[PDB]
RNA sequence: UAAUUGCGAUAACGAACGAGACCUUAACCUACUAAAUAGUGGUGCUAGCAUUUGCUGGUUAUCCACUUCUUAGAGGGACUAUCGGUUUCAAGCCGAUGGAAGUUUGAGGCAAUAACAGGUCUGUGAUGCCCUUAGACGUUCUGGGCCGCACGCGCGCUACACUGACGGAGCCAGCGAGUCUAACCUUGGCCGAGAGGUCUUGGUAAUCUUGUGAAACUCCGUCGUGCUGGGGAUAGAGCAUUGUAAUUAUUGCUCUUCAACGAGGAAUUCCUAGUAAGCGCAAGUCAUCAGCUUGCGUUGAUUACGUCCCUGCCCUUUGUACACACC
């Protein structure tokens, strides 16, 4: 109930984020854009 | 010009100079040497003697043996002041030998608490 | 901006002379106008 | 603001992952999903949505089935329904899940892809790009281009035309990946 | 931005020997007209990094530097800026190694400038009088160049600048 | 009468499209207008709520090296409401039309 | 050109204070008392509570009934807001003070 | 009618008589004062052709101090002049305006300015942290 | 008024504290053994004492002490213990150490260094 | 010229990428499209002082209509625009008028071609290969640990105070963000010196909490340039608040202690205007935690003919062992 939270893509618990819920923006960061994330 | 023990202070507007008062502090001085129904406006060299006599009451007779104003199973609680450093040695005692990973701390010399030391 | 010619006015009717100015060892441009004392080509301007 | 975008980042490219694997034994394409009143529908285009639309019919049912319990809801309002996939030189996807499959397959990477090249652009296509940047056979590191055509991703709006994407290329010795491009839209639409 | 006015409006459109007035309420060439001086002087004054009271600043320092011997305000505050420029110092030289630097002009613009966050300063270091008026060392000092348009007594280095700037010529 | 509004003060079976692109979306917003200048109610109802802006910043590159970049991307969601009639003597079919898909629909009818 | 009404700044506080606790009786029994900051002092909080009539009235624990006097005299209702409306004596107690404020400056 | 630099003043026009009050008040206060004229200089500033008139007045609110009070400024003269003919002057306006104008900045549009942008870099804009690695 | 606030100390603390009867608990004083803030407890209690309990004791064996070891650093300053041993751990600890009531100070694991080498100085 | 940006030369000629253009933002406008309407301003009901009414104010009722104001759709708008100067052969440069805007509108995003063995198997259920197996380098669970402090180097935070600190008072910002559980955002009532406890409460677009308690800042008053009342390190006690857990360090509050530090060597950082600089808040971080960071508004400079030299880069020419290319 904490630290630990997971990041629906993989599981690498350190970087997720905010408003969606899954990140890090490892996966994200150009697997999101068009998933959608605009810009 | 001298209250409390060796502390002599004065010069110094009422309840200004009484924080010089080791021991005495910034709201102590007004509270205590306010409640004093002393004109806390008033200075340094002079002042009531029945002041000082009632300022080492209320804030050093309640601000001691009371706090209680200055009249009437106690319990009950206390400052200090030029009988301060006295008892820091007491409590940093009273760890100074049950000790504490922050108290035995004070002995060996580093910071009490939190202190990520390695620096400053 | 070394200070250019000196052409005054008659004798005794003139404040002072203007003097053109522009530069050597920096700039470079026309000119003329505020400084009265009495120096020369051999004195020297900046800009 | 909760779903909206979010519900994109959700069910849309979480989505697109299962319409990327289990089924590029087909080659997807990409993906469309809007529901009218609880009627979600899938509208995966598939470049041979064939049996890979329904053999015998258990395409669909199938995976469709799946793709509802899995992304957990429908119990009926998920629905997805096989299309047929554009003149495939583009999308990316097309001729690099080709390549993706012919080095793959077996061809040698120096003409092979000279063939996605020579093909996409063969599709009428003003040119396009597509370097392989593996580890060229046994070796060191390295790569190499194949393109002709025009565009230059500069900010022709989001490219406007430039349509490229990479993908895997998980050989044996290790990993060396595609990425083709396309000039797109000659001005068509 | 953002002055006022009146406090004397004591304007005396005369007093500006050498170039100045073709640039006494200017800036250019590099501003136009910022507003007569007065509102460079106010400005050269945010030195903690803010206007405004600075405002006041400039203001008190006025009523103040004037009411002590009134020589219109505004136009000790011009021959304020007035007899209280540089004149020509030199700068650097390249010429050896170890330079050693020559002198002139003093554009101006430079002169009422080079004096005016100069004066400014001056006055910012109090520490005589290490009083508790800003606009007082900002004033005298400025007064002092005023009634210092006397010698000295407050600029200095204004002289410094020029009474050196002939030798190493 | 102090308010950038307060939406709302809103109507007429609330029909609110709220979306995430333009033109090809909010095209049926002329559409859903126009489909109605034709007989139906009073239509008080082309209300732009004003543009939603989600941004995510995350700074560039995984790792260690660079300046780390930092790069902010956004993808922004807009969205408005139309006032058709309320309740209406009339409904049903003028119930839920049109399907620019990617666009979000509402309900309600009230009060 | 111009008045102030309700208006008038500051000292038009540093009045119905100034004619509050000097005028007094009273409500401002506050048993606060001493400990807390300051000065003289504090019915000049009040004079603020009040010109709060401006706002709240349509826009700390000294505070959290520095109120309980204001409602016990110079307005400061419980409003069906939800705060307090400037009460019965309303822009009227104050209105006034702040009359007698204005021909005060003269 | 006119805003300043992140800041917006309201314009109220149609004739009437004297106490021009700014948000709800008294262009005889205007607290955050010091430099309280520039806007009973727009007023004053009447001096050019008319003397106080006979009119309106409205409110302003936006961003912070002088802000505003740089606002409620063009926003009174910005407003004089107000179209006309019930407001301005019912036939050459340009009696105040160009006059209320030959030394003006408030009346005079608004300024090109306005706060935005930074950088990924130290406090942003322009000013780049300080770095100075070895 | 007309103070009480906090004038340095105090209350009839540490002092007139814990202290209050160093033969409180010698009659408990349970719940009571909390009476001095600022720590503990929303929960009550534990268990593992039972061998603190009829073990730590239980004979007498007039020559008092016992085992008692526990990773617990959590199990605050007793005071109903009283006086026994238990071990303090750090790891690889369990360091040895008396419960005298003399300190009802701080935290079981408290009382034993894991640092244990401040190095050179 | 910001540009291989153009002119100009000319055996070249004609051209594609890149720059540009276009995308986004920030500004102006329409008297186009309505919105509640910022109400521009009026209507009823209503409270207050005051001979019209100002001077106000509430408030649910019908009105209206449209600027303020607002939101955002669809277009307009700038193009170095005139005019003059002057390179003259023009691209341009420049000064003045003057536009919301001035020659690069301010800003950002995109950013070709080559190059580095740069850094990232500690971000992937990306992977070659090597290593590793019921005494496991797998994963778990318990405890410390990354926070250990003679000392070095760096990014900072706040201070040396009179443009100040200190108490009362005046006002007003923007980006933003938030729940089905449930300790989401939190208004209001009470209790609480204070932290906070709290009874309720609004609220998946501007609806409710934030602009209506931002701070720097303005005024009024106290201190007397004295390591004072600047500053607040360190410790003494206590009270509360996150979590199973806060001793090991934990977050806020309450008293007392009160040190360095009297403007900083040699170096070196950064920036030319809605900048710099100061002041602050939102968001990421999250149970709790910001001395970080991305942002965002608030006040609100001084500076220039610039090219001179030190540093970098470039372009040629010029020399050249090589050319896996001066590792």
């Amino acid at each position: 109930g904490k630290g630990s939270r997971q990041c629906r893509v993989c599981s690498s618990h350190t970087g997720l984020i905010r408003k969606y819920g899954l990140n890090i923006c490892r996966q994200c960061f150009r697997e999101k854009a068009n998933d959608i994330g605009f810009n | 010009l001298r209250l409390l023990n060796t502390n002599v202070d004065g010069n110094i507007k009422i309840v200004y100079a009484l924080t010089t008062i080791k021991g005495v502090g910034r709201r102590y001085s007004n509270l205590v040497c306010k409640k004093a129904d002393v004109d806390l406006h008033k200075r340094a060299g002079e002042l009531t003697q029945e002041e000082l006599e009632r300022i080492v009451q209320i804030m050093q007779n309640p601000t001691h043996y009371k706090i209680p104003a200055w009249f009437l199973d106690g319990k009950d609680y206390h400052t200090l002041a030029n009988n301060v450093e006295s008892k820091l040695r007491d409590d940093l005692e009273r760890l100074k030998k049950i000790r504490a990973h922050r108290g035995i701390r004070h002995f060996w010399g580093l910071r009490v608490r939190g202190q990520h030391t390695k620096t400053t | 901006v070394t200070l250019a010619k000196v052409i005054k006015v008659l004798g005794r009717t003139g404040s002072r002379g203007g003097v053109t100015q522009v530069r050597v060892e920096f700039l470079e441009d026309t000119s003329r106008t505020i400084v009265r004392n009495v120096k020369g080509p051999v004195r020297e301007n900046d800009i | 603001k909760k779903r909206k975008l979010v519900a994109d980042g959700v069910f849309y490219a979480e989505l697109n992952e299962f319409f990327t694997r289990e089924l590029a034994e087909e080659g997807y394409s990409g993906v469309e999903v809007r529901v009218t009143p609880t009627k979600t529908e899938v509208i995966i285009r598939a470049t041979r949505t064939q049996d890979v639309l329904g053999e015998n019919g258990r395409r669909i049912n199938e995976l469709t089935l799946l793709v509802q319990k899995r992304f957990k809801y429908a119990p009926g309002t998920i629905v997805l329904y096989a299309e047929r996939v554009q003149d495939r030189g583009l999308s990316a996807v097309a001729q690099a899940e080709s390549m993706k499959f012919k080095l793959l397959n077996g061809l040698a990477i120096r003409r092979a892809a000279y063939g996605v090249v020579r093909y996409v652009m063969e599709s009428g296509a003003k040119g396009c790009e597509v370097v392989v940047s593996g580890k060229l056979r046994a070796a060191r590191a390295k790569a190499m281009k194949f393109a002709d055509g025009f565009l230059i991703h500069s900010g022709q709006p989001v490219n406007d035309f430039i349509d490229t994407a990479t993908r895997h290329v998980l050989m044996r010795q290790g990993v060396l990946g595609i990425k083709v491009k396309i000039m797109r839209d000659p001005a068509k639409s | 931005e953002i002055k006022l006015f009146n406090k004397w409006s004591f304007e005396e459109v005369e007093v500006k020997d050498a170039s100045l007035v073709d640039y006494v309420q200017v800036r250019q060439p590099q501003c136009p007209i910022i507003e007569r001086l007065t509102n460079s002087l106010m400005m050269n004054g945010r030195n903690n990094g803010k206007k405004l009271k600075a405002v006041r600043i400039i203001k008190h320092t006025l009523d103040i530097i004037n009411v002590l011997t009134d020589q219109n305000p505004i136009q000790v505050v011009v021959d304020a800026i007035t007899n209280t420029g540089p004149r020509e110092d030199t700068t650097r030289v390249g010429g050896g190694g170890a330079a050693r630097r020559q002198a002139v002009d003093v554009s101006p613009l430079r002169r009422v400038n080079q004096a005016i966050a100069l004066l400014t300063i001056g006055a910012r270091e109090a520490a005589f009088r290490n009083i508790k008026t800003i606009a007082e060392t900002l004033a005298e000092e400025l007064i002092n160049a005023a009634k210092g348009s006397s010698t000295s007594y407050a600029i200095k280095k204004k002289d410094e600048l020029e009474r050196v700037a002939k030798s190493n010529r | 009468e102090e308010q950038e509004q307060q939406q709302q003060q809103i109507i007429k079976i609330r029909i609110t499209l709220t979306s995430t692109k333009v033109k090809q979306l909010e095209n049926v917003s002329s559409n859903i207008v126009k489909n109605a200048e034709q007989h139906n109610l009073v239509k008080k109802g082309p209300v732009r709520l004003p543009t939603k802006v989600l941004k995510i910043s995350t700074r560039k590159t995984p790792n260690g090296e660079g300046s780390k970049t930092w790069e902010t991307y956004e993808m922004r969601i807009h969205k408005r409401y139309i006032d058709l009639e309320a309740p209406v003597q009339i409904v049903k079919r003028i119930t839920q039309i049109t399907i620019e898909p990617g666009v979000d629909v509402e309900v309600v009818v009230a009060s | 050109m111009p008045g102030v009404s309700v208006r008038d700044v500051a000292a038009q506080d540093f009045i119905n204070a100034y004619a509050s606790f000097l005028q007094r009786q009273g409500k401002l029994e506050v048993p606060g008392y001493v400990d807390i900051v300051a000065e003289g002092w504090f019915y000049k909080r009040a004079a603020s509570v009040a010109r709060h009539i401006y706002m709240r009235k349509q826009v700390g624990s000294i505070n959290r009934k520095v109120l309980q006097a204001l409602e016990k005299i110079g307005i400061v209702e419980i409003s069906p807001k939800g705060g307090r409306r400037i009460s019965e004596n309303g822009q009227r107690d104050l209105d006034r003070i702040a009359a007698q404020t204005l021909e005060e400056d003269e | 009618f006119g805003k300043k630099k992140s800041a917006t003043a309201v314009a109220h026009v149609k004739a009437g008589k004297g106490l021009i009050k700014v948000n709800g008040s008294p262009i005889t206060l205007v607290e955050p004062e010091i430099l309280r004229f520039k806007v009973y200089e727009p007023l004053l500033l009447v001096g050019l052709d008319k003397f106080s008139n006979i009119d309106i007045r409205v409110r302003v609110t936006g961003g912070g101090h002088v802000s505003q009070v740089y606002a409620i400024r063009q926003a009174i003269a910005k407003g004089l002049v107000a179209y006309h003919q019930k407001y301005v002057d019912e036939q050459s306006k340009n009696e105040l305006k160009k006059a209320f104008t030959s030394y003006d900045r408030t009346l005079l549009i608004a300024d090109s300015r306005r706060p935005e942008p930074k950088k990924f870099g130290g406090k942003g804009a322009r000013s780049r942290f300080q770095k100075s690695y070895r | 008024k007309r103070v009480f606030k906090t004038h340095s100390y105090r209350g009839v603390d540490l002092e007139k504290l814990l202290e209050m009867s160093t033969e409180d608990f010698v009659k408990l004083a349970p719940a009571r053994v909390r009476r001095r803030f600022a720590r503990g407890m929303t929960s009550k209690p534990a268990g593992f004492m039972k061998k603190l309990r009829a073990a730590k004791l239980a004979a007498p064996e007039n020559e008092k002490p016992a085992p008692v070891r526990t990773h617990m650093r959590n199990m605050i300053i007793v005071p109903e213990m009283i006086g026994s041993v238990v071990g303090i751990y750090n790891g690889k600890a369990f360091n040895q150490v008396e419960i005298r009531p003399e300190m009802l100070g701080h935290y079981l694991g408290e009382f034993s260094i894991t640092y244990t080498p401040v190095r050179h100085g």
